[PDB]
C-alpha cells in the first residue's frame, strides 16, 4: 500500500529525501502521513505527523511535504548521527499502513580498522569439560570483516560459529566469533588465534593454556 | 459577573449525532463573542440577524447552544431556508432566525480507522421538522403498506481517508433570545 | 509519557500468544486516544495488528481479523492482546504504541521479541570472561562474560552502576540452534581487585536471572 526506496544515500552537510507512494485506490485523499526514524534494533521514534508536523524536540532539520499521492521526508544538514531507518505511515479505509524501510548511509564516514579481544575458556567452563574461545571485533567502520581461527599454525575450520556483522551507536559495526572445542584439545596446543582481517590488512590475537 | 461557559459547548469532550443534537442553555453571565470570532479556528461563522462585533453590546434574555456533528457538505444546511436531508431531518432553523452558526473541521477527533460510527443522521420522516424540533424516535418507516421498510437512521462512518465533503464538522448553533423578560446574557 | 509490553515470550505453534501493554502517562478514558498493537518480523516492514479505542471501538488487520483480539482495562491502565493458531512466520518483535489519528502512532514501546517454534525453553550457562595481561590496553582493561546455549538477553553490570564502556554483542546461532552472546566491559586497569564486577544476565523466557561474579 505504501511503497519507499530500499536506500537513500547523502553526504554530510547536505539535503536528501525519502519519498513514500500510496496506492490511489488504498488512500483516498492521503490526508495524514507520519513518518518514523528507528535505530537498529530500537522502537520507532515520530519524527514528522499530519505530513508537515515536527513533534516538540525534533530537529529542524527534518521537514515533510506532500504532492499527490506521494508524501516525502526531507533531511536538511545531513549528519551522521541520523543514519537510520525511516519509514512512513499512512490510512487505508480499513488499517494503517506501512510500507518497507528506508535506510539512509551517511558518506564520507573515515575508515576504520577492528578492535579485536580474545578470550580464553574460563576455568569454570573447562570444569564442565566445554571450553569455548571468544572474539570479539567491534569499531571497524566498512561494514565486513572476515575472521580466521587457527590453532598453533594450522588453519582451524571446525567449531567456528561467527555473526555477521551488525551497527553500532557510532555508527561503526562488530561481530564476534566463537571457536568451541574440548578442555583436552585446549590444553593440546601452545596457542590458539583469532585472525580479523578487514579491507586487506589483519589483527590477529593469540591466546594459551 | 459569572463568564458564560462556552468552553463546556466548544470544548465538550463528547458531541451529539445530529439526528439527536444537544442543546445548553447559556444564562446569567457575561459572553465575550469577539474573542470567539476572532480565534481563526472556525471553518465557518456566519450570522444572521446580527453581527458579531455588535454582539458583545447587546444583551439577551437566554442563548440557546445547539451542538452536533455533521459531514462537511451538510454544514450550508445549518442556515435559514434550507432543504436537505439535514434541514428537513434532523435541524432545521427557522426563515427568521437570529444567532449564529459556527463550523470547524474535526477529523482529526471525529474519524477512525476502519470508520467511525458513532454519528448518525436520520434518512426517512413522515414530514419535514419543524424548527428546533428534535426526533429521536428508532421506529422503523415504512415507505409503502406492508408492517418497503427501512432502518431510519444511517451511520456517517467517517473515515481518515476521506475529502474533506465527506469529513466530519463540528457544528454549534448561538440562538440569542429576545423576550419580554429580565435579560441574564450580555456583553 | 510511557508504554510498555509485557516479557519477552516462548509461544509453540498453533497455540495462542497474549502480550499486555502498561501505559503511563495519559489515560485510555481520554476522547480520541487509542492503543494498538503492530509487529515487525525480523528484517521486514511494521505490521498494523489491531487498535482499540477510549470508548471501546475495536479495528483489526483485515487479513488477520479472525485470530485477533484486544481488550482495555482503564482501571489498570493496561490494554491486552491475543492472537491464535501462532506460527513461525509470526516470530516478530511486538509493539504497542498511542493512538491518536492525527499523528497515527507517538509513543510506542520498547518492544517485546515473540518467537513462535516447537523446540523448548533453555536457560543460560553464564561463565566469566576474567580480565588478564593479554586483555590489556593501556590504562584499559577489558573484562566480560560470557552467555552461552540459550533459547532469544539482556545484560546489565553491577546492578545498572557501571553503563560506560558495555558492549553486548548481538548473539551467534550456535547450529545446534540454540543461541549464546557476550558482553564485555572496559574498566580502568588499576581498578582491578578494588572494584568488584558484576554481570547481571536476564533471561526472562525462561524466568532465569544469573549474577556472574567476574574475578
Amino acid at each position: 500500500a505504501l511503497t519507499q526506496p530500499a536506500s537513500v544515500s547523502g553526504s554530510p552537510g547536505q539535503s536528501i529525501t525519502i519519498s513514500c507512494t500510496g496506492t490511489s485506490s488504498d488512500v483516498g485523499d492521503f490526508n495524514y502521513v507520519s513518518w518514523y526514524q528507528q535505530h537498529p534494533g530500537k522502537a520507532p521514534k515520530l519524527m514528522i505527523y499530519d505530513v508537515t508536523k515536527r513533534p516538540s524536540g525534533v530537529s529542524n532539520r527534518f521537514s515533510g511535504s506532500k504532492s499527490g499521492n506521494t508524501a516525502s521526508l526531507t533531511i536538511s544538514g545531513l549528519q551522521a548521527e541520523d543514519e537510520a531507518d525511516y519509514c512512513c505511515s499512512s490510512y487505508t479505509t480499513s488499517s494503517i499502513s506501512f510500507g518497507g524501510g528506508t535506510k539512509l548511509t551517511v558518506l564520507g564516514q573515515p575508515k576504520a580498522a577492528p578492535s579485536v579481544t580474545l578470550f580464553p575458556p574460563s576455568s569454570e567452563e573447562l570444569q564442565a569439560n566445554k571450553a569455548t574461545l571468544v572474539c570479539l571485533i567491534s569499531d571497524f567502520y566498512p561494514g565486513a570483516v572476515t575472521v580466521a581461527w587457527k590453532a598453533d599454525s594450522s588453519p582451524v575450520k571446525a567449531g567456528v560459529e561467527t555473526t555477521t556483522p551488525s551497527k553500532q551507536s557510532n555508527n561503526k559495526y562488530a561481530a564476534s566469533s566463537y571457536l568451541s572445542l574440548t578442555p583436552e584439545q585446549w590444553k593440546s596446543h601452545r596457542s590458539y588465534s583469532c585472525q580479523v582481517t578487514h579491507e586487506g590488512s589483519t589483527v590477529e590475537k593469540t591466546v594459551a593454556p | 459577573t459569572n463568564l458564560c461557559p462556552f468552553g463546556e459547548v466548544f470544548n465538550a469532550t463528547r458531541f451529539a449525532s445530529v439526528y439527536a443534537w444537544n442543546r445548553k442553555r447559556i444564562s446569567n453571565c457575561v459572553a465575550d463573542y469577539s474573542v470567539l470570532y476572532n480565534s481563526a479556528s472556525f471553518s465557518t461563522f456566519k450570522c444572521y440577524g446580527v453581527s458579531p462585533t455588535k454582539l458583545n453590546d447587546l444583551c439577551f434574555t437566554n442563548v440557546y447552544a445547539d451542538s452536533f456533528v455533521i459531514r462537511g457538505d451538510e454544514v450550508r444546511q445549518i442556515a435559514p431556508g434550507q432543504t436537505g436531508n439535514i434541514a428537513d431531518y434532523n435541524y432545521k432553523l427557522p426563515d427568521d432566525f437570529t444567532g449564529c452558526v459556527i463550523a470547524w473541521n474535526s477529523n482529526n477527533l471525529d474519524s477512525k480507522v476502519g470508520g467511525n460510527y458513532n454519528y448518525l443522521y436520520r434518512l426517512f420522516r413522515k414530514s419535514n421538522l419543524k424548527p428546533f424540533e428534535r426526533d429521536i424516535s428508532t421506529e422503523i418507516y415504512q415507505a409503502g403498506s406492508t408492517p418497503n421498510c427501512y432502518f431510519p437512521l444511517q451511520s456517517y462512518g467517517f473515515q481518515p481517508t476521506y475529502g474533506v465533503g465527506y469529513q466530519p464538522y463540528r457544528v454549534v448553533v448561538l440562538s440569542f433570545e429576545l423576550l419580554h423578560a429580565p435579560a441574564t446574557v450580555c456583553g | 509519557i510511557t508504554l510498555k509490553e509485557s516479557g519477552p515470550t516462548l509461544v509453540k505453534p498453533t497455540q495462542t500468544l497474549t502480550l499486555t501493554c502498561t501505559f503511563s502517562g495519559f489515560s485510555l478514558s481520554t476522547s480520541g486516544v487509542g492503543v494498538g498493537w503492530i509487529r515487525q518480523p525480523p528484517g521486514k516492514a511494521l505490521e498494523w495488528l489491531a487498535l482499540i479505542y477510549w470508548d471501546d471501538d475495536k479495528r483489526y488487520s483485515p487479513s488477520l481479523k479472525s485470530r485477533l483480539t484486544i481488550t482495555k482495562d482503564t482501571s489498570k491502565n493496561q490494554v491486552v492482546l491475543t492472537m491464535t493458531n501462532m506460527d513461525p512466520v509470526d516470530t516478530a518483535t511486538y509493539y504497542c504504541a498511542r493512538h491518536r489519528i492525527g499523528y497515527i502512532f507517538d509513543y510506542w514501546g520498547q518492544g517485546t521479541l515473540v518467537t513462535v517454534s516447537s523446540a523448548s525453553t533453555k536457560g543460560p550457562s553464564v561463565f566469566p570472561l576474567a580480565p588478564s595481561s593479554k586483555s590489556t590496553s593501556g590504562g584499559t582493561a577489558a573484562l566480560g562474560c560470557l552467555v552461552k546455549d540459550y533459547f532469544e538477553v539482556t545484560v546489565s553490570w553491577n546492578s545498572g552502576a557501571l553503563t560506560s564502556g558495555v558492549h553486548t554483542f548481538p548473539a551467534v546461532l550456535q547450529s545446534s540452534g540454540l543461541y549464546s552472546l557476550s558482553s564485555v566491559v572496559t574498566v580502568p586497569s588499576s581498578s582491578l581487585g578494588t572494584q568488584t564486577y558484576i554481570c547481571n544476565v536476564n533471561h526472562k523466557p525462561s524466568n532465569t536471572k544469573v549474577d556472574k561474579k567476574v574475578e
